[PDB]
């Protein structure tokens, strides 16, 4: 043999995404330590520390999910062209290799799709399928209810929990123990399917824990904006310009999207991961994280800075620079959205940015966290990298699927876009001042 | 009626003091009288559907939803020899009852005017102060509650008599749906009993504390403000420990 | 695939009403 030499593994190349900043490890007091004493609500604090990690430097904008909305599209589109009920064309779903050994059935992504112009009558009629015409005002729109993404994701946690071994030996490391052998372990998951009508039909499957696809969670969600929003928020207003213009004018293209429930932001989140795994190579062994949502304690760490003296992403304590220009884009006066320059959204990078370098976490939109909403969920979390996470059973109480919002909104109070203030929305609900940006864990030493 | 992700997520939400190498309990009493306080107090009779804490314990009770076992005077027992017999309990304490209409869900029929939901007015919280293995940070867990109701006292004086332990486990699954207010300055029903609880919201002074001879503070503190006087000191006992755990605030380098 | 770009959308021209 010989000494004790090390068995060094691969060298690994780490890529920097494009469009994010580093956040470094550090610690921070959530929360606040004072009151406001009229709003009747206790002052609740707790120290917490995280690690560093990649963050958007802003929100997303209509554009950045336009993309994720027009790959749904597309992806569609070519499953209906090699589709005999819409078309037949089998080169856009490749199930052999070039030597004719089976494959995995996939789209060829490299045959562009047929234009319309150019297209035969069943290519016109796949492209078609995935849109919709108003018969009144003739406008045609890609159909919502066509417009679906599916995707699959590991319990890496669940299946890492001692009680969720494979093996019922290994559940229970005290030896006075003797493991049951009718001991039976019930687990969720999450499935969804396409029946023949096309109907989605989503469910929560409980049962005896078997094998490692107990582990596996499968969403088709609709991911189309819910551009309604904005005539549903505010009743006896005009705002329907919004409803039409906001996420279809080129000149909203920079602006936060909006109208973006929960479960739709974890499916850009997951898009985005696919599509980065995609574009890039990675040497063997090589293994990185996926897009997420963050958590409330990282958001609430990287908005003030990491530093417990900070209320506002920003140093001062003021709401006004020097001149009286005010540092984010949210509601000052009373009826008086305007005295910052906007009323509604406003392009992300218009105010300056943190220390840390992001733009926007007070104000504009408010933006979704992964952290499931509970009252007293700071003292619930953990220490190191907090988070509670929930994934709601379909058959749950309505109250269980509420998700932490975090920074306020272009229509909140100066209260609400403080860093330490919490507020929630239910998963399945898109706001017209409710935004997100992704977080990615970043391995650095 | 519970589905599996809420019970997987329920048992991850509690508190383990197994392995903690430090440990105390301390018996504090929370007067429903102060502010911050009487969120176990509101409403102090029914009001529709509002009832406060006493209320639900009593509606509970009335049903077999919760064990509740005798206060003896001295030591905790909630075993099956202690379990509180619903009968001999209104006769004890003197409240009117008829025979029920239903034996299910009602063992027998009690007026509002008749439960003491309003003459309850302290409660004597059980707290276990412990410290976390694998974590290195202090925490407090709710072991026990029992209601004081501030009837007057025969003869004259006031007379205060603990009525029984409510062990908090027992107890959590039922408070943890009703939503209060925790504020006079702001009525909006954004919380509920066991957040109230586990934020540690409740101001109370230490009445008793674990020690070795099994002591109380009323057996060595004579008047009131010795008492207080008392409680502060174990207040500030239980923060030194706290401090002196942590040693980022020392600037003497 | 790749990096998260923008789907931007055709520019358009904002005529000015007369009077
Ligand atoms: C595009 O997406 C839409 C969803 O938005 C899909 O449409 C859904 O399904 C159709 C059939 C119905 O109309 C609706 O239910 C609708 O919502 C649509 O089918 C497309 O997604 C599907 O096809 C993709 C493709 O053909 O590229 C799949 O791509 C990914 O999955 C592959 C699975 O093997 C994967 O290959 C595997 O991984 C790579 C890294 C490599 O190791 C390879 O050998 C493996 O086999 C691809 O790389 C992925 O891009 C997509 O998952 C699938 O849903
Ligand atoms: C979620 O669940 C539904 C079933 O409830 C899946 O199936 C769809 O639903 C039916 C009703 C429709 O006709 C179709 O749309 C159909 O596709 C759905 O796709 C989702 O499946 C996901 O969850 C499954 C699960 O939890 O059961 C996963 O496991 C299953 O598939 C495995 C594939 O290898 C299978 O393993 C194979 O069979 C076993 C018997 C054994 O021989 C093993 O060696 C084989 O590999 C599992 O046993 C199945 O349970 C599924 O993969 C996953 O996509
Ligand atoms: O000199 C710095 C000074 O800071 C303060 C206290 O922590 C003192 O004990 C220390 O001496
Ligand atoms: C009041 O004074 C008595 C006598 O010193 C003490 O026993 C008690 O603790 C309190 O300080
Ligand atoms: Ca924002």
């Amino acid at each position: 043999g010989g000494e004790l030499t090390g068995a060094k593994l691969s060298s690994w190349n780490e890529p920097s995404p494009f469009g994010m900043i580093q956040v470094p490890r550090g610690s921070i007091v959530l929360g606040n330590k004072e009151a406001d004493s009229l709003w009747g609500i206790p002052a609740e604090s707790r120290p917490i520390s995280v690690d560093a990690f990649w963050m958007d430097r802003t929100e997303i904008t209509n554009a950045q999910y336009r993309q994720f909305v027009y790959y749904v599209r597309d992806s569609i589109i070519r499953e209906r062209l090699a589709d005999p009920a819409y078309g037949g064309n089998e080169e856009y779903k490749i199930t052999e290799n070039k030597f004719g050994e089976p494959v995995t059935p996939h789209l060829d992504w490299s045959k562009p799709i047929p234009s319309e112009k150019r297209a035969t009558e069943e290519e016109i009629a796949a492209i078609n399928s995935v849109y919709y015409t108003n018969p009144v005002t003739h406008d045609r729109k890609l159909n919502p209810d066509q417009m679906v993404y599916r995707y699959e994701v590991y319990d890496y946690r669940s299946a890492a929990l001692r009680e969720h071994q494979l093996k019922a030996a290994k559940r229970n490391l005290n030896t006075d123990i003797k493991v049951d052998p009718n001991a039976v372990v019930m687990i969720s998951k999450d499935t969804a399917f396409v029946d023949e009508s096309g109907n989605i039909i989503s469910e929560t499957i409980t049962r005896p824990l078997s094998s490692e696809y107990d582990f596996l969670n499968t969403y088709i969600v609709p991911i189309y904006p819910d551009e309604t929003c904005w005539v549903n928020d505010f009743p006896n207003a005009r705002t329907e310009i919004y409803t039409r213009m906001y996420f279809n004018h080129p000149g909203y293209d920079d602006y936060p999207v909006v109208g973006i429930s929960w479960e739709q932001a974890q499916a850009f989140c997951a898009w985005r991961s696919e599509f980065f795994r995609k574009g890039i190579r990675l040497p063997e062994g090589q293994i990185m994280d996926d897009f997420r949502l963050p958590t409330e304690a990282e958001w609430e760490y990287a908005a003030r800075m990491g530093d417990s003296n900070n209320k506002y992403p920003w140093s001062t304590e003021d709401l006004r620079t020097g001149r009286g220009c005010f540092l984010g884009n949210f509601k000052p006066g009373e009826g008086d959205y305007t005295a910052d320059g906007h009323l509604i959204p406003s392009r992300v990078s218009s105010f300056s940015p943190n220390d840390f370098g992001l733009y926007d976490m007070a104000g504009n939109v408010a933006e979704w966290t992964s952290t499931a909403f509970s009252e007293s969920g700071l003292k619930q979390m953990s220490d190191i990298n907090p988070e509670l996470e929930y994934k709601a059973a379909l058959t749950d109480p309505y109250i269980l699927k509420q998700k932490v919002v975090r920074g306020g909104s272009w229509k909140d109070v100066a209260r609400f876009i403080r860093s330490a203030t919490r507020s929630h929305e239910y998963q399945n609900v898109g706001r017209s001042y409710i935004g997100f940006r992704c977080v990615r864990t970043s391995i650095a030493f | 009626t519970l589905s599996n992700r809420a019970q997987e997520f329920n048992r991850r939400l509690t508190q383990k003091t197994d392995n903690a190498p430090w440990r105390r309990v301390v018996y504090r009493r929370v007067d429903l009288m102060e502010e911050s306080n009487a969120v176990l107090y509101y409403p102090p009779r029914p009001i529709g559907d509002r009832k406060n804490l006493f209320s639900t314990i009593f509606g509970l009770i009335n049903s077999n939803s919760l064990d509740v076992y005798e206060y003896l005077d001295g030591f905790e027992a909630f075993t099956d020899q202690y379990k509180i017999k619903f009968q001999e309990f209104l006769d004890r304490f003197g409240i009117y009852y008829q025979p029920s209409t239903n034996k299910n869900a009602e063992l027998f029929k009690v007026a509002d005017s008749d439960i003491p939901s309003a003459e309850v007015k302290a409660y004597y919280v059980k707290e276990e102060w412990y410290f976390t293995p694998t974590n290195s940070d202090v925490d407090i867990k709710i072991q026990a509650i029992c209601p004081i109701m501030t009837g007057q006292d025969e003869f004259g004086e006031v007379r205060n008599q603990p009525l029984f332990w409510i062990p908090y486990e027992n107890i959590r699954p039922y408070i943890a749906r009703e939503r209060v207010m925790l504020s006079s300055l702001n009525n909006t029903r954004n919380s509920t009993i066991d957040d109230f609880f586990r934020l540690n919201l409740y101001k109370g002074d230490i009445v008793k504390t674990e020690n070795l001879h099994n002591r109380a503070l009323a057996e060595y503190c004579p008047t009131p403000d010795s008492m207080k006087m008392e409680s502060k000191r174990i207040d500030k006992e239980l923060q030194g420990f706290r401090d002196g755990l942590f040693v980022t605030q020392d600037t003497t380098w």
